């Protein structure tokens, strides 16, 4: 209406306990890669706002240098002095494109990083279903010796 | 190497680009700069050194105007050498604390912005001023109070009529008076004594314990003073210092809701970046909840096909009516992946905003991903409501609230509730029987719920019960419940701390919860303070009522607000919290300028001894200990280095200066994590003039401190009731992602290291000679007995030779507490040599060992008395996701180690009984050796 021996049962509860213990192991290091990823990536992300504003005060000293080089610039005879403040301009300038360059560099770390994360991630959810089964049955093998009446210290000796 | 290239950006347009040394103070880089300048165009245009401040953008991301240029290159961290000349212009004051903050807090307050978030808008409004507020009316008041606020006292829990000697000096000067006075002689007296004694106007003056920021003061004996009380019991003589108010003001100064009657609904629309099983299909499955009840049945999307953009453009409905919905309303949500089962992620929503407000349009939740547990249930409506900050990387749901009303709509106001919820021998013994002697069973739920008017009469102390029978799924039931709420009477703090778990989502709960603990003690708020930061990972809403008495708390005393500050700092790695926490800080920090300057060069400590200890993890591994040691030293001696971890506050006790780091002496422990061991000089008297620091990096302190805080609470508790068991309660303080500070307890070592058959007893002998050896025999006997009952109660296992220690005193001590609560039940545990040196080396000494078990046994009945404070602070902790505090079952432990579901005879005969076996499981161990 309502619907094997005790050593071979003990046998595949030892064995699923020591499956499932191993799973456990495995992702555990993958929840730490995740954990680890996800505090670089976000470091990534504030270093990239933080040489966007490196560049937003580099690029203010260049409206800087066009505004008050022009209304002072008109005092020519010195060329000397101009091509001083030229040269000097092309200078900042110049570094604008080592900063743009390392800035773009970090983006191009932080996009594969990116994809890191997600592959984790995938791998993460494609080692749950194991995991959970592996833990479900090693309860079902628990709860058929007790029903049996096997003793807690042979219960123990299997799981270990 | 040393030197850095600087990009300096003069206000004129011109550019320099030269190298500076990474040790250089901003200063020095000012005069290397305008003596450069002067060689450069338009040198002429510009003002004085002194007329411009540096600007750089640190490591947060922000601008930061370098008012203090005192300050290394190194020290300044900038993201990039990049330096900006600009003015000295605006408000200074404002610009300085927002920048310090930020560094402080680890987390920029640009990121508040970037949100672009009402509800974080007007918590940071709303507190901040709150905080300033507070401050600036603290500013006002006489140094007495900004003493009580700063220095609050230390007292022995007492909050004999012997007399003794006590050394008393002056403020800047060398000479010294001794002279006996009463143990029961109140602070003022002694004062009066060494001004007459000076002489041969005492009010206006207070006594420092020297070397320390501990202060004597107030209407309270010598001996209930931890300074004199600890001074009294070593025979040591205290020393004092008389402090003029004039130097303590020196520190001072520097449509309705129940309308609708249309069941709720959500448009399911999309998911996005799902990383899954292309093979399995994706589903949805969806919840509301209030606290852990289901409010109705779930519902489920389609099996639509595994990819990272699914689309379901599905309607959900859900069996209950919007007029239903409780204020704490709570839509959960799990993406879910089957064949034809793998939780892949999860995301809570509160259905009402921070303003009351039901929530329509669009929103887009950024899931957690899913853990499997144990339970392996389907929803997880205990998560967090905020959503997951890894917006460009992390899983989404997009869903749609419907335009449920053409005008907006509020979850009505009290007085509409108390409107609703106004107009309504032989059943007492069901409810006597159901109430009085913890889960009811529906049958029990209803009688609760017809007699709840009786519960409020008879049974105040059963609110709790009758909040959760309550049907939350109905708006009459609710309005009913809250109109008894309001006319509860105030319940003990015991109670109170129930009613914060989880189980009790509803604000006027948690109002009323507060209200209660409004009359917490300072100390008594203490021992709480970990569980009551864990509770705020509950909280639905910013601005929330327990976040404003903590800051309460922390605004009126230092001491509360500093350990406030690390409870929340060591945080701010964990998602969940960064924001929430970080807000707490922010506020806190604006309440608290002066501590801001303490824990600034506290956190510099900790930046400086992460690097450090990065080096000798490496070094270790590379080379023999000798010569890692040295390299150690050549790192700290560097002047940056140094400077850092010199003349700071403690932050495991900011009444204690560690002064002058001892380099020869600091050293580093062969535990798997290298933690460095610090030892440090102050001004102190004798045992307190060395004290030392562990610092940790890699492992999780947060077992250890709970385990130490609940000892520590035992000892209180044992000790209120006139029982000293000489504990040594150390601090143990996390500071930062799976890093923290212990105290190290000086004059002690490990028992396998003091037995290198009598050789604890011969230990004690050489420590205390001659007539000091009976007093470490107790020591070493009460202390004992007090470990012995505390790690049987938590369940502490493993407990070994190099896992517990003694102190010359003789004290018996555990540290390294890695498991509690069993992670089968540990028996109580009596060890051989323990009792050898208990009996004074005799085979058979009865006499003292009923003593022990004495001891043992009131011990054990004081912690039964306060067993409910135990279990709910257990029940708290949950909150905190620590692995062997996770579930019902760790808190069951408690229950059974206290036997709370027995008599407190019963309880004692089965204590009896297992101390019995452990005295004869404690010579079949030793038995086993060679
Ligand atoms: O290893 C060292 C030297 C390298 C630093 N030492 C120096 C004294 C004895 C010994 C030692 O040999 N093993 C050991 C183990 C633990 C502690 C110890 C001491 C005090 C505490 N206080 C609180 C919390 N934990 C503590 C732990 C102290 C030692």
């Amino acid at each position: 209406q309502q619907d094997d021996n005790i050593e071979a049962v003990g046998k595949k509860l030892h064995e699923y306990n020591t499956q499932f213990q191993e799973k456990s192991r495995e992702y555990d290091r993958l929840y730490e890669d995740y954990t680890r990823t996800s505090q670089e990536i976000q470091m990534k992300r504030t270093a990239i706002e933080a040489f966007n504003e490196t560049i937003k005060i580099f690029e203010e000293q260049c409206q800087t240098q066009e505004r008050y080089s022009k209304e002072y610039i008109e005092k020519f005879g010195n060329e000397t002095e101009i091509q001083r403040i030229m040269h000097n301009y092309e200078k900042l300038k110049s570094r604008i494109s080592e900063i743009v360059d390392s800035r773009r560099r970090l983006e191009e770390d932080l996009k594969k990083q990116a994809a890191e994360y997600r592959e984790i991630d995938k791998r993460m959810n494609s080692i749950k279903p194991d995991l959970i089964q592996l833990r479900k049955t090693r309860d079902q093998y628990l709860m058929w010796l007790t029903q049996k009446g096997v003793r807690q210290k042979k219960l123990n000796e299997w799981l270990g | 190497n040393q030197s850095v290239v600087v990009d300096f950006l003069l206000p004129t347009g011109v550019y320099l680009n030269f190298p500076v040394s990474r040790n250089a103070n901003l200063s020095t880089i000012k005069q290397l700069l305008w003596h450069r300048a002067q060689y450069e165009p338009l040198f002429h245009m510009l003002s004085g050194p002194e007329a411009y401040v540096f600007t750089c953008i640190n490591q947060t991301a922000e601008q930061q105007e370098l008012e203090d240029e005192q300050r290394r290159l190194c020290d300044v961290q900038p993201f990039l050498p990049v330096l900006r000349l600009v003015a000295r212009e605006g408000d200074r004051v404002k610009k300085l604390i927002n920048s310090q903050i930020s560094l402080l807090i680890g987390k920029g307050l640009h990121e508040f912005d970037s949100l672009c978030d009402p509800e974080v808008n007007d918590f940071r409004a709303k507190m901040c001023q709150f905080c300033e507020e507070a401050a600036a009316r603290r500013q006002q008041l006489g140094w007495e109070a900004w003493l009580q606020y700063s220095f609050p006292l230390q007292l022995e829990p007492s909050a004999p009529n012997r007399a003794l000697l006590v050394n008393v000096k002056f403020e800047g000067s060398e000479e010294s008076f001794t002279f006996q006075v009463s143990t029961k002689d109140v602070p003022l007296a002694l004062m009066a004594c060494a001004l007459r004694k000076k002489a041969t106007q005492p009010e206006d003056y207070t006594l420092q314990v020297n070397g320390r920021h501990e202060y004597l003061y107030g209407s309270y004996p010598l001996c209930q003073f931890q300074y004199i009380c600890s001074c009294l019991h070593s025979g040591l003589t205290p020393h004092l210092t008389m402090v003029h108010s004039s130097s303590i003001l020196a520190m001072r100064d520097e449509v309705s809701l129940w309308s609708l009657e249309q069941p709720f609904r959500i448009e399911l629309i999309q998911g996005s970046k799902v990383n899954a099983d292309e093979r399995m299909k994706l589903v949805v499955q969806a919840g509301l909840f209030h606290g852990n009840e289901m409010l109705c049945k779930t519902v489920s999307s389609s099996e639509v096909s595994v990819c990272s953009e699914p689309v379901w453009k599905q309607r959900l409905e859900f069996d209950i009516n919007i007029c239903d919905l409780p204020r704490m309303a709570r839509l959960c949500f799990a993406l879910y992946a089957v064949i034809e089962d793998c939780p892949i992620a999860w995301a809570n929503l509160m259905l009402f905003d921070y303003k009351d407000q039901l929530k329509t349009g669009e929103r887009c939740l950024y899931m957690w991903p899913s853990v499997p547990d144990e339970k392996g249930e389907l929803l997880n409506p205990t998560g967090t409501v905020r959503s997951n900050p890894n917006t460009d990387s992390a899983a989404a749901l997009l869903i749609c609230l419907p335009e449920v009303a053409p005008h907006p709509v509020y979850y009505p106001a009290l007085e509409k509730i108390l409107e609703l919820g106004r107009h309504s021998e032989e059943e007492q013994l069901q409810l006597r029987e159901i109430l009085e002697r913890g889960e009811l069973y529906e049958h029990e739920k209803d009688l609760v719920w017809k007699l709840r008017h009786e519960v409020q009469e008879h049974f105040p102390e059963a609110l709790a019960r009758l909040l959760l029978v309550t049907k939350w799924n109905k708006h009459e039931d609710v309005a009913q419940m809250l109109y008894l709420l309001c006319s509860w009477p105030e319940l003990p703090v015991l109670s109170a701390l129930e009613l914060l778990d989880f189980s009790f989502p509803d604000c006027h709960v948690g109002s009323f919860a507060i209200k209660s603990l409004r009359k917490l003690t300072d100390d008594e708020l203490f021992q709480y303070l970990l569980q009551l930061v864990q509770v705020l990972k509950y909280e639905s809403y910013l601005d929330c009522e327990l976040t404003k008495f903590l800051l309460d708390r922390a605004l009126a005393n230092r001491k509360i607000g500093h350990f406030l500050f690390w409870h929340l700092r060591s945080e701010m790695h964990v998602p969940s919290v960064a924001l929430r926490f970080g807000l707490i800080l922010e506020a806190y920090c604006r309440g608290s300028t002066h501590h801001m300057k303490v824990l600034m060069k506290q956190g510099e400590a900790l930046s400086k001894l992460k690097a450090l200890n990065d080096f000798v993890k490496l070094s270790s591994q590379k080379t023999p200990k000798p010569q890692t040691k040295e390299l150690m030293h050549l790192c700290m001696r560097q002047e940056a280095y140094l400077e850092a971890l010199s003349h700071l506050q403690s932050p495991l006790d900011p009444s204690t200066l560690l002064a002058e780091v001892c380099v020869e002496q600091c050293t580093f422990m062969d535990s798997k994590m290298k933690p460095l061991w610090i030892m440090y000089s102050n001004e102190e008297a004798g045992s307190g003039g060395s004290v030392g620091i562990i610092f940790k990096n890699g492992d999780d302190l947060r077992q250890d401190m709970l385990t130490l805080q609940m000892i520590q609470l035992m000892d209180v508790l044992w000790k209120q009731e006139g029982l000293d068991l000489r504990m040594t309660p150390y601090g143990c303080l996390p500071t930062g992602d799976r890093t923290g500070l212990i105290e190290v307890v000086l004059r002690s070592d490990t028992i396998a290291n003091i037995q290198l058959k009598d050789a604890l007893l011969n230990w004690l002998k050489s420590k205390n000679p001659g007539e000091a050896l009976d007093r470490a025999i107790e020591e070493f006997t009460l202390s004992c007995a007090g470990y012995c009952v505390a790690t049987y109660v938590l369940g502490i296992g493993d407990r070994h030779s190099d896992n517990i220690m003694i102190r010359e005193s003789g004290q018996l001590f555990h540290i390294d507490f890695g498991h509690f609560l069993g992670n089968e039940r540990v028996p109580f545990i009596l060890t051989y040599d323990f009792v050898h040196v208990i009996q004074q080396g005799k085979t058979n000494n009865s006499e003292k060992f009923e003593r022990f078990r004495g001891y043992c046994e009131r011990a054990y009945t004081i912690l039964r008395r306060h067993g409910l404070l135990f279990l709910h602070l257990f029940a708290l902790m949950r909150a905190a996701g620590l692995p062997e505090l996770s579930c019902s079952k760790d808190i069951q432990y408690l229950k059974d180690s206290l036997a709370l579901g027995k008599t407190e005879e019963e309880a004692l005969k089965h204590f009896r009984v297992k101390f019995n076996e452990a005295l004869r499981e404690s010579w079949k161990t030793k038995v086993n050796w060679l």
